[PDB]
RNA sequence: GGCUUGUGGCUGCUAAGAGAUCAAAUCAACGCAGCUUUUUGAUUCUUCGAUGUCGGCUCUUCCUAUCCUAGUGAUGUACAAGUUGCUAAGGGUCGGAUUGUUCACCCGUAUUAGGGAUCGUGAGCUGGGUUUAGACCGUCGUGAGCCAGGUUUGUUUUAUCCUACUGGAUAUAGCAUCAUGAUAGUAGAUUGAUUUAGUACGAGAGGAACUGUUGAUUAUGGCCUCUGGUUAGCGAUUAUCGGAAACGGUAUGUCGCGCAGCUACGCCGUCUGGGAUAAUGGCUGAAAGCCUCUUAAGCCAGAAGCCCAUCUAGAAAGUGAUGCACUACGAAUAAUGGUAACCCAAUGUAGAAGACAUUGUGUGAACGAAGGUACUGUAAGCAGUGGAGUGGCACCACGACCUGUUGAGGUUCAGCUUCGCUUCUAGGUUUC
RNA sequence: GUAGCGAAAUACCUCGUCACUUAAUUAGUGACCUGCAUGAACGGAGCUAUGAGGUUCUCACUGUCCCAAACUGUCUCUCAG
RNA sequence: AGGCAUGAUAGUUCAGGGAAUUCGGCCAAUUAGAGCUGUAACUUCGGGAUAAAGCUUGGCUCUGAUGAAAAUCAGAACCGA
RNA sequence: GUGCCGAAAUGUACUAUCACUGAUACCAUAAAGGGAGUCCAUGUAU
RNA sequence: GAAACUCUGAUGGAGGACCGUACGGGUUAUUGAUGUGCAAAUCAUUUUUCUGAUGUAGGUAAAGGUGCGAAAGACUCAUCG
């Protein structure tokens, strides 16, 4: 709900049972993602999330408040590289995503580590705390 | 439902038979309707695909995410060397189709358009073909047909060749007349020229009869036919890969690995009845060679070619030539190109023919600002550091 | 142009990557043999065909 | 499989009432009449000198009794979400947990139907189940043994034949180029956000739409500029062998980087308007001095559907243009020898063989040169007030390595580019 | 039918009921016991050690898979016999 | 003798993810030798145990200890991807 | 059985029919129930 | 240590112990290759055992409703309820 936008198709990195690092302070550990939100059928084909994708997560380590549950994800850092339209191909050196509620709001206070451009530009809450863009 | 799960079709149905075309360049199905009124206009025209570079251009769209905002985009360069008029044929409309009322030719023939019809030029001797050279008949006979052109014949079609060229023969030193002269090659290799012919879409026919006579005899080059700006489509026998298997034919899932036989195949054929293959069955045979159309392909830039300020844009005040240093699988391009975005059908060396698009889109992206900041003329053997010769002086300039 | 983290050549738009370091560091990268040498730890002032290496090594 | 349709599934006719009031917006009893072969029965016509038997995987096509998308009508239709009728099968219809499962049931997503083709599909796979011989448990039996009771280990053969299909050739009534285009196929389909708009409508809560812009998913055709994958070209290195090094072998060597080529995880295109229809809505207008979309003549508007436009193949649709070569109106019908090709020789724009393409006195090939371009990463050998040190003579021995010569040496079209008379280029058989 | 054991390699009804295990479990583990048809040398309960034995989960690692692709050796392709 | 497309079979290698494939981690990958640390529940006290989990390993110039011994073990410099 | 395939009258005389529909025993299917479609028609009233 | 004895290190080399070689003995898996085979039971990779209830040679004993059997109705010259 809170987007403000749309992607550009990146390379997609993280298909269903990707674990990945929490940059937020909620407590979670690790993210094991289950679907991506906004994606439609196709038979054999494991739906992958990108950066500044909508995702469907478990947290499996972290504080046991939390884990045991669903909750929406996004993605932040994708370690699989992508073009850029400028001519640029950039990735990072992991993959890394933060916990948001139904609304669009984050729920921790602070990122570690550095965010995407696209999921700044897209995704505001994210931006408005964030350490470094790229 | 009883197929078990429901999954799109593998392979597309309406590009059947997948064969190899022997077609050498790109034979044109059908030609834009006619507005009527207005100039004759030819439509169509030739040129060799020469390589691929990109380019960064900096983008204005309105409403979107890049306005203002540079953006790199692969860049196809066709050479195109400017074609020569020849015959000129008339089309009467019959209820069985167009039925052609004959061709009228030139008043001599070069020899370029005599190889044509041989395919054993350098056994022949006498060599004699269009022999249309004696007086009597040739003069008389022109305006006999060119006044049936205007009775009969509703369609016009302009045939034309590419000029294959002329020079000096090895360590001859070249510019002088006793020195015997003989046809130079493309880059590919041939001296034989690509005739085509080209429906001149100008109304009332009589008046094209003014137009496609004025234009005969004469040199057209690209800046009379296109513009840019303009959406084109390109038509050409795509790139030759030879048998192949069913997998990557038509791009089906292949099996378990566990397969007894193998797994690269297709598993059912069909069903016991009907008690025969189906011609919509996957299965294996040619891949690439086919005869192929592409539309809306934009043209960025239109060439010439000493300044040698083809190859760099307004900015920077520096001229660089459009070929990449090094010059792959072709040749520097002295000519006539057109910067084509994106793809275009055929390897390196073939003869695509250019089209005008049959409709006009409504798309914005249609009409848009092309403006170039800045080409790539870097090596392609592999990655290149330098553009340009002079820069490598200056950047190491003391060497052995 | 961008200039590289690893050899310190020039090279121009549309070549190359980039690898965001932890840490924030945007740096770029001439080819997948600069990134790779980078990858390992290695330094340049060692590493013969570079630029960084000819500074110090004096020429 | 066939016949049959009790049973299963689907649909009519009638209304006795539910539905605040009110049978027919939507449900529908008690009854009655049908359809279906996607359930299971019933039967024993075919098959016992054998049609390989369940499910899943993979690919095709077909049916509509339509869930979504296209277009329409009803309403207890204000909006939105719904319930429901009609035309429509072009496109779409899914990722997973347990189970041999079909089916079922949960977690999750782009909203979400069900079927047929020998219960499609075993010389296409798999063999989990079912259904042999080993073995165990439980009930039954004096016992051998039994058990839609459970559990575990248990061999899946052959295409080279004829068709079918996929691509590619060859014979005919010259040789070659350029065209026509009967016929056959056909491709784009979906969707988010934004604008219209917090507007219409509504007491409020909430909350649309045509059109435009702008992205995405999926399918499809094409491409290699970049990026990623791969790589006997260079470098490093283990054991051993060539007296040492050099340069090599062997372990189909190991590691590092890697042009070209292919390839995706990359990149580009998918524009666009008709005609006649299906449902249905209208106009004029009788039958029926009123009234009616025709239930009559005539006219208009009208679907992702059908046919055209576009795109793929194409004259044994045995065709045609160009070059050479040897005997009569019309309209209504409630009216007037010598060419040439092929062999051959290369080349690649291509290729299983054929074929296709280009050249054959020309930088065509082979070699060579480039302050052309690439890849590797500083050759060997020599020199050094270089070098942890050890040993000897009165500064010389041995020394991984480092500095200099040295972005050096090696490789660079084999499918890379420029120009160079350095070197080399011959024959054979039919065809009208 | 004592002691143990008990939807078990035995439990048809049955995917029994309630926890743990999982985002999701007809599987796995632990309890309850109306044991269709458990039970003591017809041997009962037990698992330290051993097992090319049966079965469930976690970490590591992977072309099994998303989704295929490239290269190499011998054959398949052509010719002679 | 000549070709090198496709396919079968035996092999190296594969971005990002890491069993989502499948009846089932079948297959392959990871691990590995030695020296120095360090080793749990449970146990028939023998085992478990190479449990698990860490580190070091080359080349070259030396030094020292134990033997008779031309061997073997310990320690330190310096060197580079 | 008699338009043509197909041998034999698209025969003469007389009534019905517009529907993506109908068409010759056994026979290769269709019902209950509807229709100001059209033709023929029973009894009454104005 | 008052005693009965029990702490540390070496010595020693026991065990139907363990890892692991073969032209040794077996034959688990890939349900790989082959299945018009090299073969009327093979080949490759993987796997099990390897001083013993071990393997193996020659001579010799047991014969068809019999023999022999660490027992599968196994084997008794490609033949066995």
């Amino acid at each position: 709900t809170g987007q403000q936008g749309t992607k550009f198709a990146m390379t997609a990195g993280l298909p269903v049972g990707a674990v990945i690092n929490c940059c937020d302070n909620s407590g979670a550990k690790n993210m094991f993602i289950i679907s991506v939100r906004g994606h439609k059928g196709r038979l054999n084909r494991l739906p992958a999330a990108s950066v500044s994708d909508l995702i469907v997560v478990t947290c499996k380590k972290g504080k046991p408040a939390l884990r045991k549950k669903v909750s929406m994800g996004v993605v932040v850092r994708q370690r699989a590289i992508w073009r850029r339209k400028d001519g640029v191909v950039i990735g990072f050196q992991d993959n890394a995503g933060v916990i948001i509620n139904d609304k669009g709001e984050m729920k921790g206070s602070a990122i570690t580590g550095p965010v995407a451009k696209e999921a700044a530009e897209l995704w505001p809450k994210v931006a408005s705390v964030a350490p470094a863009v790229f | 439902s009883h197929r078990k799960f429901n999954a799109p079709r593998r392979g597309s149905l309406g590009f059947l038979p997948r064969g190899r075309s022997h077609a050498v360049r790109g034979r044109v199905r059908s030609w834009p309707k006619d507005d009527a009124s207005q100039k004759p206009h030819l439509c169509a025209f030739i040129g060799y695909k020469a390589g691929m570079t990109h380019v960064l251009r900096d983008v204005v769209r309105p409403n979107s995410r890049l306005h203002k905002k540079e953006a790199c985009e692969p860049v196809t360069i066709l050479e195109t060397p400017p074609m020569f008029v020849v015959g000129i044929i008339g089309y009467k409309p019959t209820v069985e189709g167009l039925k052609p009322v004959t061709t009228v030719w030139a008043s001599y023939v070069n020899e370029e358009v005599k190889r044509n019809y041989y395919k054993n030029w350098y056994q022949s001797k006498a060599r004699k073909a269009f022999s249309c050279l004696s007086n009597g008949k040739a003069a008389e006979k022109r305006e006999k047909q060119l006044e049936e052109l205007q009775k009969e014949a509703t369609v016009i079609r302009v045939i034309a060749h590419t000029q294959s060229a002329k020079t000096t023969t090895r360590g001859v030193d070249a510019n002088e007349q006793g020195a015997k002269k003989v046809l130079k090659g493309n880059h590919l290799g041939q001296k034989k020229a690509h005739m085509i012919e080209i429906q001149i879409n100008g109304g009332d026919v009589a008046a094209k009869l003014n137009y496609a006579k004025s234009i005969l005899e004469k040199e057209i080059k690209v800046a009379d036919v296109f513009t840019e700006g303009e959406q084109i489509d390109t038509i050409g026998v795509g790139k030759g890969f030879g048998w192949e298997g069913v997998i990557h034919r038509y791009g089906t899932k292949r099996l378990q690995k566990k397969t007894h036989r193998g797994r690269r195949k297709v598993a059912c054929i069909g069903p016991w009845n009907p008690a025969r293959v189906l011609w919509s069955v996957a299965r294996y045979g040619q891949r690439g060679c086919h005869h192929r159309t592409e539309m809306n392909k934009r043209i960025y830039r239109i060439g010439a070619a000493k300044i040698n300020e083809g190859g760099s844009t307004s900015f920077d005040l520096t001229k660089k030539s459009i070929n990449p240093m090094g010059g792959p699988h072709y040749g520097l391009v002295k000519d006539d190109f057109l910067m084509i975005k994106g793809s275009v059908v055929g390897t390196v060396k073939r003869a695509i023919t250019l089209r005008k698009t049959i409709n006009i889109n409504t798309r914005r992206i249609a009409t848009e600002e092309i403006n170039l900041k800045w080409i790539d003329t870097a090596s392609k053997f592999g990655h290149g550091r330098f553009q340009t010769k002079e820069e490598r002086s200056k950047f190491l300039g003391k060497l052995k | 142009t961008e200039i590289c983290g690893f050899s310190g050549h020039i090279f121009h738009a549309g070549h190359g990557r980039v690898h965001i370091r932890e840490d924030k560091h945007l740096m770029a990268f001439e080819s997948r043999k600069a990134f790779r040498m980078w990858e390992r730890k290695r330094n340049p002032r060692k590493i013969a065909w570079t630029e960084h290496y000819r500074h110090d090594h004096k020429k």
